[PDB]
């Protein structure tokens, strides 16, 4: 019967669509550390300084 | 910063390249990073050599003159590599395997006079970068001003 | 006798996936086209113009 | 891309070119590159006679010899019209090798040609271009030469 | 079977997009040229002129 | 002579008359010019696999009757027995100013 | 947009118009124009009385 | 293209004021129903307005 | 007879297929008016304001 | 969630360097492989290092 097979590819089709979303969420998590670091260390740089009175 | 050695009626003999990274950049490991500086008639590489017997010269507490020869060592500067000198470096990663990372300040010491083989004169420019095995490279860029009249310029 | 038909719908099933491709791929050309020819007008557009002296 | 300068145009070009990031190997032996001055299309080769290793420790480009058996002779102007030569800037884990330049990630290496009789390159003239590997993605090669050459300043910076 | 369809329509969506990809990279290429030289000109043009001094 | 020209080693100008051959251009064919092949398979029978890169020649004037001016489009296909046809599609530019122009 | 004046009032419009970048040919004879002043809405379409080529 | 016309004031019993939203959709016997939604401005002050 | 499974469970194919195919028209209906009262609204705010004379 | 312990120095007989890579699987009696593969980053900085 032509349903066993529909079954058991649906099972291999969503676990891959699984694996493919997780890379995505993975990299999205190192990527904000990232992005958020440059920001914050960028500001510091120019906002500081030191100044000769005399 | 770039600053350098005038000797009387020859010309700026010896540079040395001030680097420091860049806000957020990752390590960079100086000792493969080339450096290609452009004048009148030659584009040379340089590459990264060992300051004696240790890796990088340890002057994190200071220098009583950069370009003394007998405080600094100035001799494995041959006429196809760069020695480094290290500033300021809380963390000892200059110290141990040469490694930049933030906060760290580092001189290139270059002999200019034997990589181009002659002193550079008066009223000519000098451009270069150096490049690391990953990331941007710093740009140098400068003209040697008309009128010599000081041991030591600042090309900056 | 069950045999025999497995095989017969197994060449549809290859004809029909066949077919399908054909547009995707079919498609992916129709559109190359037009998406290079954008972007290159586009360009041409904002950086070309004339200023009176 | 840089390039040296005699007479009224540039001779010699030296282009150095490295690796896209999170790239497979690429075996610059069979990579072509194609050049054009809007007045002629040279495509040009990998000889192997031409190839300089040394460089990758140091010294002077444009003025790197190469070995035909016996001795040692300048790489630019022997170089011939259809091919271009290869030397080796960067490389940390000796993946070139005369007879298999293959690149991987950090290495920078320079294609050398010499474009003397095969494109006129005087002043405020554009020269486009690619260098095309085996699979992946194309360099491109695009510059205009500069308004003026000065004697003062034989080695150029084009791109 | 129905995996044998599955197989052959994988091959396609591939393809597919592998063409979709090359069309950004392209372009990406072309784009970079113009930009580089519209700068660099820009900046020459301000940069330079002449003076009459008498 | 021979299947396919071999400039495996490089052409000093793709369209000099002597040095490329273009004579068998013909109002009705083309022919074919081997750029990159390691396996020879193109220089021998003409059989196109992986990572060969080759060039079509096309003298246009003579298949159209006539040269292709400015602001026109030209768009095709080269069709293989088997396997999807390459598509080629440009407009010429408003203004010729070079004698090698790069339609892509 | 360019308008001729007499009176106290603008009382012809000449608006000009052209493709975008990469645009396929449209044909203005099955256009529709739109306009108001806050007070009325009208909605004009072509007269092929009235070319000048 | 094609028109609608709807006498607001006589569907909802009153005329729509300033500040306030009305959301809906025009749904055909069969496919996607054409969304609509707009709030009102703060200001009345011409006779016909560009709720778009 | 296998083909009389075939039809059937093509049938199903179809209306999953057309299931999946709606959440995204719809979810983009959403979308739609959320994503354009968002560029609308923060406009008006920049543009306007008011000037003490006097 | 668990963790395997594998002592590298010892199983490859010597200590992995910079700039190297890593690949393997974990393969189970049944089922699919649990894939690693990771590159040694260009410059040791600290004890503990996150190959991830
Ligand atoms: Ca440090
Ligand atoms: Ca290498
Ligand atoms: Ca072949």
């Amino acid at each position: 019967a032509i349903g066993i097979g529909t079954l058991i590819i649906f099972i291999a089709m969503v676990l891959v669509a699984a694996v493919a979303a997780a890379v995505l969420i993975n990299t999205s998590g190192f990527l904000q550390q990232k992005a958020m670091a440059t920001g914050k260390e960028s500001t510091e740089q120019v906002a500081s300084g030191l100044q000769v009175i005399r | 910063g770039v600053t350098g050695h005038y000797v009387k009626n020859k010309g700026i003999d010896r540079i040395v390249i001030y680097i420091t990274p860049n806000a957020g950049s990752a390590p960079i490991d100086l000792k493969q990073c080339k450096l290609f500086l452009m004048y009148d008639g030659k584009a040379v590489s340089l590459n990264f050599s060992k300051y004696d017997t240790n890796t990088v010269g340890d002057f994190t507490n200071g220098i009583k003159d950069i370009f003394n020869t007998t405080v600094v060592k100035w001799n494995n500067a041959d006429a196809t590599s760069f020695v480094v000198v290290a500033l300021q470096d809380d963390d000892k990663s200059l110290l141990t395997n040469a490694v930049i990372n933030k906060g760290d300040l580092a001189g290139v010491l270059v002999n200019v006079s034997a990589a181009f083989g002659k002193h550079v004169g008066t009223r000519e420019r000098v451009s270069g970068y150096l490049q690391p095995e990953f990331g941007a490279p710093a740009v140098i860029e400068f003209t040697t001003p008309a009128a010599f009249t000081s041991d030591v310029i600042e090309l900056q | 006798a069950i045999g025999i038909g497995t095989l017969i719908i197994f060449i549809a099933m290859v004809l029909v996936a066949a077919v399908a491709a054909a547009v995707l791929i079919n498609t992916s050309g129709f559109l190359q086209q037009k998406a290079m020819a954008t972007g290159k007008e586009s360009t041409e557009q904002v950086a070309s113009g004339l200023l009176c002296s | 891309v840089l390039g040296n300068h005699s007479g009224g145009k540039i001779n010699w070009l030296a282009v150095l070119i490295s690796p896209n990031a999170g790239s497979a190997p690429i075996d610059l032996s069979q990579a072509t590159v194609m050049i054009t001055d809007g007045t002629h299309k040279v495509i040009a080769k990998y000889n192997s006679t031409f190839f300089n290793g040394t460089l990758k420790n140091g010294g002077s480009i444009f003025e790197a010899k190469y070995n035909n058996t016996t001795a040692l002779k300048p790489l630019f102007d022997d170089l011939p019209a259809t091919a271009f030569g290869i030397v080796v800037l960067q490389d940390a884990d000796t993946s070139c090798s005369k007879d298999t330049p293959v690149i991987n990630k950090g290495d920078i290496v320079a294609i050398c040609l010499n474009v003397s009789n095969t494109l006129n390159l005087k002043p405020r003239t554009k020269v486009t271009g690619a260098v095309i590997p085996e699979f992946g993605a194309p360099a491109v090669i695009s510059f205009t030469t500069p308004a003026t050459y000065l004697d003062t300043q034989h080695i150029i910076e084009l791109q």
